[PDB]
RNA sequence: CCACAAGUCGAGCAGGUACGAAAGUAGGUCUUAGUGAUCCGGUGGUUCUGUAUGGAAGGGCCAUCGCUCAACGGAUAAAAG
RNA sequence: CUCAGUAGCGGCGAGCGAACGGGGAUCAGCCCAUUAAGUUAUGUGUGUUUUAGUGGAACGCUCUGGGAAGUGCGAACGUAGAGGGUGAUAUUCCCGUACACGAAAGGGCACACAUAAUGAUGACGAGUAGGGCGAGGCACGUGAAACCUUGUCUGAAUAUGGGGGGACCAUCCUCCAAGGCUAAAUACUCCUGACUGACCGAUAGUGAACCAGUACCGUGAGGGAAAGGCGAAAAGAACCCCUGUGAGGGGAGUGAAAUAGAUCCUGAAACCGCAUGCAUACAAGCAGUGGGAGCACCUUCGUGGUGUGACUGCGUACCUUUUGUAUAAUGGGUCAGCGACUUAUAUUCAGUAGCGAGGUUAACCGUAUAGGGGAGCCGUAGAGAAAUCGAGUCUUAAUAGGGCG
């Protein structure tokens, strides 16, 4: 029948032009202890490394 | 569309059958052994296409060595003396006029020791 | 020529499919292209797809982020230059849908600018960019 | 487009329906989309679920010598399943209007060029006699052909039912593989501007 | 530096500041160990969202809290012969 | 059919998965005590169909042949050149086919009428709606959890009234529960008739083409085979001979053919005989291969052909699995027949064809591969969690810097 999306992947990552955006680990706790500069700079999205490009393809069909 | 096998199947064991001809007990009557015998045939034959020239060679020096010995000459001494002597006769050629003329063979015999002295 | 016995495809449009198990000299005998042993030479050999083998996966080493908003289901985007199926000079809602530059369950619609137009059009309770009404205004056209 | 009709009259026929250019990739492709969708498709076998019995396993797994087995009708015993199948099929493609359209007027084209296409000013008998239809096809030397008229008549159609390598057909009904089989079509001038209206 | 996820160094620009007369120095400690992803929830903010509409509940974003998950990339919230 | 694998649910794992809206098929509403639409039986009258059937065109010579429908030449019918049979391949030989005609009697369907019954113990809906506790259903696993059902405990208002709009309140919009009946569009094939197939052709196709759910196996439930073909016509071999008045054969005869003679079309391989030619009883091994004398037959008389191979160089089968196998590691007694990368849907890439800033219809209708059907889908614009903006946008006090474009 038809594909279906991987609906935790799809929670996951979103499509840009050109590839997928996704969110940074190591932010959600045990933060007091972590430097200023980690701070700010896991803070944001990055893209979608081009090793695991393929199996978000796969996992995520229409998006 | 439904195919059956058997004609294109019993032409080509024939084949392989007819093939066989001539060998011992089952290696002629029976598919699976024939079918064995038939490339091994195949690979001796391949391998003996280069042992023939090795062979035929060893013959002619070992003629041609007995000729020279009769004419006082060893074999490695009548091919430098004929070398020396510009002579370029195969051993094929040499081997049938040992055989088969011995004046002619003296007659390139006195050559090549000429050459050597 | 024009004969059921004389008409062929174009060179390069058809291919012979690929048989597995047929032989030595075809090239995918015996094995079938599969390799040795193992669990993907096995029939319906695969592994699920984003299955790493045992460490945590990708999509699962990562947060979750955002929310889904339901206005932006209903939220239409068109281009200028796609004004040009309308047809006569008012541009609306309805005319957009008719013109079927817009689906039918769209609530509202925004027109920016990617294109370029020729004829001078009347817009109604359309949303316009900057861009797309100073081209709109410069070819003769107008908004209300 | 000038062409003359049987009698030297003179017709004019549209560019576009007449005179395309060959595309022998494009009317194979809808050739062989119509022949296919010509197809029945109604077959089946019975697998190793279907066939009757083979419910227990024949023998026990160890001690007896024999090689393991689990069912009687498995797919490599005689008188077992069937490996794979057949299921009934629909054969059918789909064929772009566009393209459909093309390959007509490419073979209309064709026809007129190799001079297989006979334009007649009105086609008609007087009888539902077969011998009136063939004396009128053998004067046009028509003798093997494709009729296409603009409404079929019941004294034409019944004068063609029983004659071979001669058949009668609406300007509506004509289909690409008909219209290459027969040896020569004999078209009126109503069906040409019926035809022509239509596009091929 | 590195399969990924991660990790490390960083001149310089803007704002507020401390110490120096000043040019200046300072984004923790001579350095390299002192650690734990995701999920689920708690707390403080917020010009985001709010299922007829106005609110609200709930959710989102920013900051932060709860694991000897030590078999330390962590199969379950929950398991011996 | 789309919406859409979207919104959501989920050890937020594996997975499960809507609705609104739009396009189609079919279209229909009627009543609660004097009682409606409708439906079912009964009988009558019309139409239609069905259960036997009748007529139904047109060819002769010649060659081969056991036999003509086949060869060569010349005709005829066709609203009939579908199919089957006839000593080989027939529109004109037979049965039929197109077409025309036909019912004492009997049945099916449809329409109208009449006589019953039924709808109909039912008259505006109270132990009901709602609530506490425990469960079930909803795409929705207790979740912020609306709505539906109820095992247990309770319990209203009654048109100035009541239910719903996904916790809850107010306002707006919409509907009237606790009483009923209702065709079509939809699902299926034990059956009967007609027709069809890029379905099988006796190890196939039903297990079963044949006296098959039989033989046989089991206490029983139950399991479950093998087995088609003389010839056009039996014309199926009178009579003689050997033999036990046997079996089996040899003559004679029939037949186009009897090596078509009864388990009889063709008659392959494994396996087993008889005859001829050559080699072989002093020599050690995957049995061949490269040379090579002699002998026998044929002959275009050879630098030819066919069969045999004294003597001699080299040479430890095949498959699988392994770092590595002659391996004393696995598998195969042999032959013949069968036996394993498929099908449907979705998606991505590459070829190829059409159209081209556009491309394309789905269900469905359709004397039906055509023609209609534009709902929908992909492309044409990104940034941001989002509201929002848009060739920009996010972050920030920042027009600086930086990220995606």
């Amino acid at each position: 029948a038809k594909l279906k999306t991987r609906r935790g992947a799809a929670k996951r990552f979103k499509a840009t032009a050109n590839g997928f955006k996704r969110k940074q680990a190591f932010k959600r706790h045990i933060l007091t202890k972590k430097s200023a500069k980690r701070i700010r700079q896991l803070r944001g999205c990055v893209m979608v490394h081009v090793s695991d490009v393929a199996s978000v393809r796969r996992m995520c069909p229409y998006i | 569309a439904r195919v059956k096998r058997g004609v294109v199947a019993h032409r080509r064991h024939k084949k392989i059958l007819a093939r066989a001809k001539g060998y011992y007990g089952a290696r002629s009557r029976v598919y699976r052994v024939a079918f064995q015998a038939v490339i091994k045939a195949g690979q001796y034959a391949y391998r003996d296409r280069r042992q023939k020239k090795r062979q035929f060679r060893a013959l002619w020096i070992a003629r041609i060595n007995a000729g020279a010995r009769q004419n006082g000459l060893s074999y490695s001494r009548m091919i430098d003396g004929l070398k020396k002597a510009q002579v370029i006769i195969d051993r094929r050629v040499l081997a049938d006029i040992a055989m088969h003329d011995a004046v002619a063979f003296a007659a390139l015999a006195e050559k090549a020791k000429g050459a050597l002295a | 020529t024009l004969r059921l016995n004389e008409l062929a495809p174009a060179e390069g449009a058809k291919r012979e499919h690929r048989r597995l198990g047929r032989g030595i000299g075809s090239g995918v005998g015996k094995t079938g292209g599969r390799g040795i042993k193992g669990q993907k030479s096995r029939k319906s050999g695969g592994v699920r797809p984003g299955f790493e083998g045992g460490q945590t996966a990708i999509y699962r080493r990562l947060p979750k982020f955002g929310f889904t908003s339901q206005i932006a289901l209903k939220t239409a985007e068109v281009r200028l230059s796609e004004l040009s199926k309308v047809e006569g000079d008012i541009v609306s809602l309805e005319t957009l849908k008719a013109a079927n530059v817009v689906r039918r369950d769209q609530i509202r619609a925004r027109i920016v600018l990617s294109g370029e137009i020729t004829r001078a059009f009347t817009v109604q309770g359309v949303a316009l960019t900057k861009g797309a009404k100073a081209a709109i205004e410069a070819a003769g056209g107008k908004v209300e | 487009m000038n062409l003359k009709t049987v009698s030297g009259s003179a017709v004019e026929l549209s560019e576009v329906a007449f005179g395309r250019e060959f595309n022998e990739a494009l009317v194979h492709q809808v050739v062989t989309a119509y022949l296919a969708g010509g197809r029945q498709g109604t077959r089946a076998h019975k697998s190793r679920a279907d066939v009757s019995g083979g419910g227990k396993k024949p023998f026990r797994q160890k001690g007896t010598g024999r090689a393991r087995a689990g069912s009687i009708r498995s797919p490599i015993w005689v008188g077992g399943g069937k490996t794979f199948a057949a299921r009934p099929q629909d054969w059918s493609q789909k064929v772009n209007r566009k393209m459909y359209r093309g390959a007509m007027q490419c073979i209309l084209a064709e026809l007129v060029r190799q001079d297989r296409l006979v334009l007649v000013e009105e086609f008609a008998v007087a009888a539902p006699k077969t011998k009136e239809l063939l004396a009128k096809l053998n004067d046009l030397n028509a003798a093997r052909a494709l009729i296409v008229t603009d409404a079929v008549d019941e004294n034409l159609y019944l004068a063609a039912r029983n004659l071979p390598h001669v058949d009668v057909v609406d300007a509506t009904a004509i289909d690409p593989v008909s219209l290459i089989a027969f040896d020569k079509v004999v078209m009126s001038v109503a069906a040409a501007k019926k035809i022509e209206v239509e596009l091929g």
